């Protein structure tokens, strides 16, 4: 579900993403568990303060480069699980509908 | 022992034409190796063309002919030129 | 001992790369393979009978730089 | 809405085509052709040992030869009208090479 | 009187000494002309000069101080008469010059 | 001694090309094959004159010729040896 390494679904608008876990934010202590951990926000990590004070979540995207790692809070990151992949499979379908009814 | 090369002359005419450029020790190897292929090349070629005229020595004059049977054009001109001042310089020293 | 597989693709790739070659069919690799292999046995040949006749029992690249000579292809910067 | 970037089939090629005319060492690994080179070498006589430099000089010159038989075969296909190679274009070059 | 190299007399950097002796015992023939070994290390020092000008010449197009095997490599490739000359020649770590087809640029 | 290459007349290149096994000939190719053969002969006749020269002789001999060949790397035989 939401645990270090573990596989996550991630949403971005209309499509969802699996993704993996590296950073599992703690708000009330200021830090985020990491693997290669208690540490602090970084010189470089942070978190907006709208998902910092939340169950945040540093992630990478599978199939995409590094360059696209993202901090998502709770709201989008899923537990990762069979009818999520449906749901999925939901919005990729509405997705090719959406786009073969802008073609056709 | 000893082995002898081509390293210092080489290094002498860099210092002559380039003054302040140094060098590797694989160009000087690859430079070493150019000489003796060019060397090779030219004395087999004077001593074919000797023995082609049923003759006992190997002048100068061979070797300009054969310089010229190998070099191209310009460098033929221009290594004959050198051979020629050299030549006279030398005899009238 | 398919070592002839040794050469990977990759290898290949970067190699018609260095030739200039933008796009390869599928089938050009184990051409090369076998192209590759030619050369190589007509040059060891070669080399290792001046190291036979030498009497040794280990090649020297002096041997293999005579082999080169000899079929045409000269190669400086070993001596 | 989110499309990942990559370029178009061709680009990279030039990229590496440029990059690889641009340095000069050697391309293969070193430990697969020392094997390679030693099998080859087992058909005219047994247990014979090797000096690293030969290894070395046959590594540079089959690279050499093979750099220009991939250039022949380029312009073989390229009079072809094509820029795909394929083995009769490598079989046409050293036909007329004469090696063949 | 002090021994004086033949090299200076004929006013030359490669030893002409050294170069009569390899002609002697290089089986070429059974004797050996006076002014030979002369002619032929004025030819290798011209020979020598014009590689390493060119060669000096790219290596400080690459802002390098040292002659490399690249640099040997551009100078003879790019002279015509020399990569005639060293036409079936192969350098170690010589690369290749950098030339792509006009065809497979973008258009 | 002036425009003899003409003299290397059409039906001669298209004997020469018939004897390589070619059956239809461009009409383009003629003058290409008649700079290309005098380059070729070029390269052999200035090193067979060397050779003539050399022995300071007047006449060039097929045998400076079989030389010359073979310093280009394209043995003749039976011209002399």
């Amino acid at each position: 579900e939401f645990a270090l390494g573990g596989r996550c679904l991630a949403f971005h608008g209309p499509l969802m993403y699996e993704a993996k876990i590296l950073k599992i934010w703690d708000p009330s202590s200021k830090m985020y568990t990491s693997i290669p951990k208690p540490q602090k926000l970084g010189e470089d990590e942070s978190i907006p303060e709208e998902i910092i004070n939340g169950k945040c979540f540093f992630i990478h995207y599978q199939g995409w480069k590094s360059s696209w790692d993202e901090w998502v809070g709770y709201d989008r990151i899923r537990a990762y699980n069979e009818e999520n992949i449906a749901m999925k499979k939901r919005l990729a379908n509405e997705a090719k509908e959406a786009k073969k009814s802008l073609l056709e | 022992t000893r082995k002898e090369s081509y390293a210092i002359y080489v290094y002498k005419v860099l210092k002559q034409v380039h003054p302040d450029t140094g060098i590797s020790s694989k160009a000087m190897s690859i430079m070493n190796s150019f000489v003796n292929d060019v060397f090779e090349r030219i004395a087999g070629e004077a001593s074919r063309l000797a023995h082609y005229n049923k003759r006992s020595t190997i002048t100068s004059r061979e070797i300009q002919t054969a310089v010229r049977l190998l070099l191209p054009g310009e460098l033929a001109k221009h290594a004959v030129s050198e051979g020629t001042k050299a030549v006279t310089k030398y005899t009238s020293a | 001992r398919d070592n002839i597989q040794g050469i990977t693709k990759p290898a290949i790739r970067r190699l018609a790369r260095r030739g200039g070659v933008k796009r390869i069919s599928g089938l050009i690799y184990e051409e090369t393979r076998g192209v590759l292999k030619v050369f190589l046995e007509n040059v060891i040949r070669d080399a290792v009978t001046y190291t036979e006749h030498a009497k040794r029992k280990t090649v020297t690249a002096m041997d293999v730089v005579y082999a080169l000579k000899r079929q045409g292809r000269t190669l400086y910067g070993f001596g | 809405v989110k499309k990942p970037h990559r370029y178009r089939p061709g680009t990279v090629a030039l990229r590496e085509i440029r990059r690889y005319q641009k340095s000069t060492e050697l391309l293969i690994r070193k430990l697969p052709f020392q094997r390679l080179v030693r099998e080859i070498a087992q058909d005219f006589k047994t247990d014979l040992r090797f000096q690293s430099s030969a290894v070395m000089a046959l590594q540079e010159a089959s690279e050499a030869y093979l750099v220009a038989l991939f250039e022949d075969t380029n312009l073989c296909a390229i009079h072809a009208k094509r820029v795909t190679i394929m083995p009769k274009d490598i079989q046409l070059a050293r036909r007329i090479r004469g090696e063949r | 009187a002090k021994a004086k190299t033949r090299s200076s007399r004929a006013g030359l950097q490669f030893p002409v000494g050294r170069v009569h002796r390899l002609l002697r015992k290089g089986n070429y023939a059974e004797r050996v002309g006076a002014g030979a070994p002369v002619y032929l290390a004025a030819v290798l020092e011209y020979l020598t000069a014009e590689i390493l000008e060119l060669a000096g010449n790219a290596a400080r197009d690459n802002k390098k101080t040292r002659i490399i095997p690249r640099h040997l490599q551009l100078a003879v490739r790019n002279d015509e008469e020399l990569n005639k000359l060293l036409g079936r020649v192969t350098i170690a770590q010589g690369g290749v010059l950098p030339n792509i087809q006009s065809v497979l640029l973008p258009k």
